[PDB]
């Protein structure tokens, strides 16, 4: 398959007032690993963060183009974006490839800076967003990380069980996946601190 | 100097924009329309002044679609150039939107068309008026006019050509009284306004009448035979 | 996919499921496939979720700006012409396979839509991947000028077929319900399936995932 | 006479020319309240057979944007319509209903579009676009040149000094749409050469709710200096 | 000044430009068409400045179409022009709807084209009018004059030139509703004859063709043995 | 789809079925393949439904724009030349089969079929469609010139009703209508007034 050709794996999950966003570290060609500091979070703003799984080339262009359209916007705005402005963002830069598709199905993840309510979204390859309230996924593990969010899930969860729950599904999930892993990255964004971890994972 | 090309004046005024209304008095002859209860009525003169023309191509009345007529004042060649482009729009616009186009929005088609060149200097704008009538879903008879500028409004009665002032002169003194408006009351006004403006006597053959109703939306340009039934009534009282 | 229209006396019953997959395994529950056009146009989408998505948003701009200078209330031939001559410049790439229905100054109509620009004008057009359920619904109950508490049961019945018996669809019935003087988007109408409540408990306590890292960022 | 021209004490000309015909077109009224805008400006037709149900100095861009103008009529359909094109834009690429400024920024491009090239006249139509975004009434200001000024309050047109020396003495904040109203219909009534009718001004109001044109029975009922 | 181009008005709505080109038919030499009862006839006064020319130089008469004619008067390059315009409007009309042109149509279109030169700084206004003749058993017999600000109206009888009142007081005295083509081909040589004036101007040539019944729709040159026979009455009714 | 039309001294005759398959699916039963192009002027549609009804909405545009012009009611002839060029200009694009039936004062009633290349050609009797193959031969053997409005009306019926018996794709409803100077006619058949015919039992 296509994606398939460097891997990933992308998570986020919501609590109660807060958020969680997590991702694998890897970067390999088809069946080789070549390093294991692969950024695939991007910030797009403070309590806003967005991850890419798919073909790297498409990660490192979407993130860069975004960037683009997001400091114009903050630019000529004067204001930070909301998320529910971001999805839509992304949406139309990935639709402008209808027939020349960016390979990548982002993972969105946020708090709106007035309110603080927590946002998560995802989208294909063309921009059909999908707004959930409980857990979203991308990758080539996504069958094994919806076994994992549905059934460790639970509606309200302050951010010392949302560590615990975004991190025992990506580990065990990664953990039957060939061409993920190699290292599992975590942040945890409140209103009022950012935290960030990296974990104890297989490196097989 | 600040007459030539379009620009602004000191006064902050188009000149080139107002040398285009004296334009539609170079035909010499003048138009009359009038809204009614249940009908829309144009009127204008028809002065053959050689023998030799035939007078069925001699008119200034337009059938745009089945449903809207037209009479227009002005230097004729830019007329029917203007003709042409509102019946093309029309016949995108049911292309488009699936539906007949109104007065109201053919009309504003044409202004946006004509502001154009008064705000481009490519094209000259058109010495030509251009009056509309139709019928209305709900809003019922329509009559609009639009100017070389680009202006647009719509009317219970209006005029266009030389005698304009008079003419809307007689017709805000009739207006006000609010009579019961009907067909007949509305042609026999039209009629007398041009009369009385003029001062000719008519005949049948010296005008041409276009009316469109609530019972036949379709616009029908009225023959001599009909024309004369209606002037009869005029010596009477 | 599964989605469903009928004209009844008054006016027009539009209906969807909420289930979208990837391949065989589902990615959202409660999707609402069913969008804004005007507030007397709706539009029930099936196919590519984006392709109807964006044409739905296009035509409901461009009818906004339509209805804006006329300063009219909008009819349902223009969005069909709209939407079909766009279609068939695409000549089928956009898969964009739609129900949409109205009421106007002529009365309720509905129309299916398919991606080479066909289209039908219908009093009950059904459409999706439980197109035949629900077809085999309204072949067996439908009525002319019924009531509309009756249409709203025919088309939850509609699409609970195409639920029951396709596996692409599922997990809710959402309905819309558009008169000439009131309209009704109604987003759950109906929940038939609910997950099973669950017995144990995998709550995982603070220490049971190991860190190697740590770091703090202290905003305001 | 030209426009990609300087002068040697450095201005430009027919820009200042574009300007004199604003201020030579009907008045206009702005006054921004705590809780909405007001927009009103004089519709006097030249006859009693002019149907003044057919054409509108206040016009809507969105739900939540309106419009008057001072100055001519054509050049005011060309920005209404390309207003609400760039708003539908905005909406197509965000999702998100326009914000009152960005609108102004995008719409003064376009009058500074039309102040560069030669062939080409400036708009000879001032701009006043009220707006509710964000919980905050707005209320700006759109020039020919290509220049936007945001007001508490202000008029342009015929006798556009006197009118908002009237206003500098006569409003404040801790007002309500209902007051401002009164206020912004006695700044028009100044330049009012006859009998103010429900059919001789046009008004428009945007809050909370969005923004509507007032209807003549509304207008009727404020003319008793009622409210 | 306010009549150096044809995008400019003047204070009362005059475009000279238009009137100017005009002016420069009336200093062309007379052309006339009279619409009978079973066809249209051509006449033209055709003008040899030089006896080194060729008899048939300068045709004034041209087809543009199987159906019909066109006559000219004014700059002759402006009329060569124009009728290869009206050849390929009636080119691409059997093209596109699969019949022959009517000519209220045709004359409408090629009225477009030159009013189309009435607008701009970059063009002149054409230097000719020109009349338009067909003949069909549906739509038939036809005379349209097209003018330079692109007016055009239907006609029994009309003439374009020097010669235009004093050929037109002539026609009027003609009943050609009545009549057919080879009795108004007399008259129509007999007022060519009246107007012509030998001192003002040299010798000249007689020019005439037909559409009708006695052609089959089909525009013609008129044959000699008719022309002369017309030239004759032509001279024997110059006894008056 | 069963299309059909024929031409009488006064006017023309159309026939259509109600059957629009996608594969075996009927999508739509009581489908109108009969669409008028002018006051006077009828298309009977075949073959991609798309295509088909693009090329009907811009001919009706361009013979609007052209009879309004005119200011005389346009002929036959006129919207046959324009579905030619269409379906030829693009025949590489386009899965169309027309037949445009009508009355016109200059030659009355006409019939012409347009097939998928675009060539174009006028009949007396004209079949069209997936179900014209089961019916190509009755309609030579039964076709007789000389035959009234009703007489057309009775021949169109029973031939359409043959071609939707055997042919899968077609079926449902016979949609007929006549054109002449008066005005347009229209008549629908269903149930008990399709022709019925023997069906063997030995």
């Amino acid at each position: 398959s296509i994606m398939s050709y460097n891997g990933g794996a992308v998570m986020a999950m919501k609590g109660k007032n807060c958020v969680a966003i997590a991702a694998d570290r890897r970067f390999g060609i088809q069946a080789q690993m070549v390093t294991t500091d692969f950024q695939k979070i991007f910030p797009m703003g403070d309590r806003l963060y967005i991850g890419l799984a798919g073909l790297a080339t498409d990660v490192q262009t979407v993130a860069q183009r975004l960037k683009f359209r997001l400091n114009l916007y903050e630019l000529k705005e004067g204001r930070q974006i909301k998320p529910y402005t971001l999805m839509s963002m992304v949406a139309n830069l990935l639709y402008e490839k209808r027939f020349g598709p960016y390979y990548t199905e982002p993972v969105i993840a946020g708090l709106d800076p007035k309110t603080f309510k927590p946002f998560i979204c995802s989208l294909d390859l063309i921009g059909c967003p999908m707004v959930t309230d409980d857990f979203v996924v991308s990758g080539t593990c996504a069958e094994q990380m919806y076994g994992m969010c549905e059934s460790l899930w639970e509606p309200n969860m302050d951010p010392d069980h949302l560590f615990e729950t975004i991190s025992q599904a990506m580990l065990n999930a990664v953990d039957r996946d060939a061409v993920s892993g190699m290292g599992v990255i975590v942040h945890i964004i409140e209103k009022d601190k950012i935290t960030t971890r990296t974990l104890k994972a297989r490196m097989d | 100097f600040d007459r030539h090309i379009t620009i602004f004046s000191p006064e902050g005024r188009l000149y080139q924009v107002e040398y285009a209304f004296k334009a539609i008095n170079q035909g010499g002859l003048t138009s009359v329309a009038v809204r009614g209860k249940d009908c829309a009525v144009i009127v204008t003169q028809k002065k053959v002044p050689d023998k030799l023309l035939d007078s069925s191509t001699v008119t200034h009345l337009f059938k745009i679609t089945e449903n809207i007529g037209c009479v227009m004042t002005g230097m004729t060649a830019d007329s029917r150039s203007q003709v042409q482009r509102a019946r093309y729009e029309a016949a995108n616009w049911k292309y488009k939107y699936g539906y007949e186009i109104p007065v109201d929005m053919l009309c504003k088609r044409i202004a946006d068309i004509s502001q154009v060149y008064t705000q481009n200097a490519e094209m000259r704008p058109l010495g030509c008026c251009m009056i509309l009538i139709g019928i209305d879903e709900e809003q019922g008879p329509q009559v609009y006019k639009c100017d070389p500028a680009g202006y647009y409004c719509g009317f219970k009665a209006t005029a266009a050509g030389v005698k304009q002032t008079e003419s809307t002169s007689f017709l805000e003194k009739k207006v006000k009284k609010k009579f019961d408006w009907t067909f007949e009351q509305t042609v026999e006004t039209a009629i007398t306004c041009l009369s009385t403006v003029l001062s000719i006597d008519f005949k049948p053959s010296e005008i041409e009448v276009g009316v469109v109703t609530v019972e036949n939306p379709k616009f029908r340009i009225l023959t001599e035979a009909e024309i004369d039934a209606h002037l009869v009534a005029l010596a009477e009282r | 996919t599964t989605i469903a229209g009928v004209v009844y006396k008054d006016g027009i019953v539009l209906g969807a499921d909420t289930r979208a997959t990837e391949g065989m395994v589902v990615a959202d529950k409660n999707c609402s496939k069913i969008h804004f056009i005007s507030p007397n146009i709706y539009c029930c989408g099936a196919g590519t979720a984006a392709d109807t998505d964006m044409t739905t948003q296009l035509i409901s701009s461009n009818l906004e700006l339509h209805s804006l200078s006329t300063g009219r209330l909008p009819r349902v031939v223009t969005a069909n012409r709209m939407l079909k001559q766009m279609l068939f410049r695409y000549q089928g790439y956009i898969g964009a396979a739609l129900v949409l229905g109205g009421v106007d100054v002529t009365g309720p109509h509905l129309y299916s839509i398919y991606p080479h620009g066909s289209t039908d004008k219908l009093p009950y057009v059904t459409m999706g991947s439980g197109s035949l359920a629900a077809m085999a619904v309204f072949e067996d109950k439908f009525r002319p000028d019924m009531e509309e508490e009756e249409a709203k049961n025919l088309v939850s019945e509609a699409i609970a077929a195409g639920i029951f018996n396709d596996l692409g669809s599922g997990s809710n019935i959402d309905l819309c319900v558009i008169s000439k003087n009131k309209l009704d988007f109604l987003r759950p109408y109906t929940v038939p399936n609910k997950k099973g409540t669950r017995l144990g408990r995998y709550r995982c306590e603070k220490g049971t995932t190991a860190v190697l890292t740590e770091k703090i960022t202290p905003l305001e | 006479f030209s426009l990609t021209t300087f002068s040697p004490s450095g201005k430009l000309v027919q820009i200042e020319y574009a300007l004199a015909a604003v201020a030579g077109g009907a008045p206009s009224v702005g006054i921004k309240a705590a809780n909405g805008v007001v927009l009103a400006t004089e519709k006097k037709q030249k006859s009693i057979l002019y149907d003044e149900r057919s054409v509108h100095k206040v016009e809507p861009i969105t739900k939540h944007i309106g419009l008057v103008y001072s100055g001519m009529g054509p050049d005011y359909r060309v920005l209404v319509h390309r207003a609400r094109k760039l708003a539908q834009q905005y909406y197509l690429v965000y999702q998100e209903p326009i914000p009152t400024a960005q609108l102004v920024q995008r719409v003064a491009s376009v009058m500074q579009e039309y102040t560069q090239s030669g062939g080409v006249r400036p708009f000879g139509v001032s701009l006043l676009i009220c707006g509710w975004n964000e919980g905050r009434p707005y209320l700006f200001q759109s020039d020919p040149s290509g220049a936007y000024f945001a007001w508490k309050a202000t008029a342009m047109g015929k006798n556009y000094v006197n009118g908002k020396t009237f206003l500098e003495k006569r409003y404040n904040e801790d007002l309500e749409l209902e007051d401002a109203i009164h206020t912004a219909i006695l700044t028009l009534k100044e330049s009012f050469e006859g009998q103010m009718t429900e059919d001789n001004i046009e008004v428009g109001i945007c809050n909370e709710a969005g923004f509507r044109r007032l209807t003549p029975t509304e207008v009727k009922d404020y003319l008793a200096a009622i409210a | 000044g306010y009549d150096l181009s044809a995008s400019t008005f003047s204070p009362d709505g005059r475009v000279f430009q238009v009137e100017y080109a005009m002016k420069a038919v009336e200093n062309s030499s007379t052309a006339i068409g009279i619409r009978c009862k079973d066809g249209v006839v051509f006449g033209v006064e055709k003008l040899v400045l030089s006896k080194l020319y060729e008899e048939g130089s300068n045709k004034r008469l041209f087809n543009v179409d199987r159906h019909v004619g066109m006559a000219v008067a004014g700059l002759l390059a402006d009329a060569r022009s124009l009728a290869d315009i009206a050849r390929e409007e009636a080119s691409n009309f059997r093209s596109n709807f699969g019949y022959n042109i009517p000519l209220k149509h045709l004359a409408d279109r090629v009225a477009m084209y030159v009013h189309a030169y009435t607008l701009y700084s970059a063009v002149r206004p054409f230097g000719c009018s020109f009349m338009l003749g067909s003949y069909s058993v549906n739509d038939g017999a036809q005379l349209y004059m097209i003018d330079p600000s692109g007016v055009s109206y239907g006609y029994w009888g009309c003439a374009i030139g020097k010669a235009r009142q004093a050929a037109k007081t002539e026609i009027e005295k003609l009943q050609m509703k009545e009549m057919t083509c080879r009795d108004i081909v007399k008259e129509v040589a007999k007022i060519i004859y009246i107007v012509h004036d030998e001192v003002k101007d040299k010798a000249f040539e007689l020019e005439l063709s037909w559409v009708g019944e006695l052609t089959n729709g089909r525009h013609e040159i008129v044959p000699k043995d008719i022309r002369e026979e017309a030239e004759k009455y032509a001279k024997e009714s110059l006894k008056e | 789809t069963t299309i059909m039309a024929v031409q009488f001294d006064g006017g023309v005759v159309l026939g259509a079925d109600s059957r629009t398959t996608t594969g075996s699916y009927i999508a739509n039963r009581v489908t109108d393949k009969l669409t008028p192009i002018h006051d006077r002027i009828f298309c009977c549609r075949s073959g991609s439904a798309a295509d088909t009804q693009a090329v009907a909405d811009a001919v009706t545009y361009q013979l609007g724009f052209h009879s309004i012009e005119l200011n005389e009611p346009p002929l036959v002839h006129t919207a046959a030349s324009l579905f030619k060029e269409m379906c030829y200009r693009y025949r590489e694009d386009l899965m169309a089969g027309i037949i445009i039936a009508g009355w016109d004062p200059q030659e009355g009633g006409q019939v012409y079929s347009v097939p998928m290349g675009g060539m174009m050609v006028r009949q007396s009797f004209a079949i069209g469609g997936s179900g014209s193959s089961y019916i190509y031969g009755y309609v030579d053997a039964t076709y007789r010139e000389g035959m009234t409005k009703e007489e057309c009306l009775q021949f169109t019926a029973n031939a359409l009703a043959l071609a939707m018996e055997r042919d899968g794709s077609s079926g449902g409803v016979i949609r007929l209508a006549a054109i002449a100077e008066s005005g347009v006619e229209r008549q629908v058949l269903l149930g008990d007034q399709i022709p019925k015919f023997a069906v063997a039992t030995l």
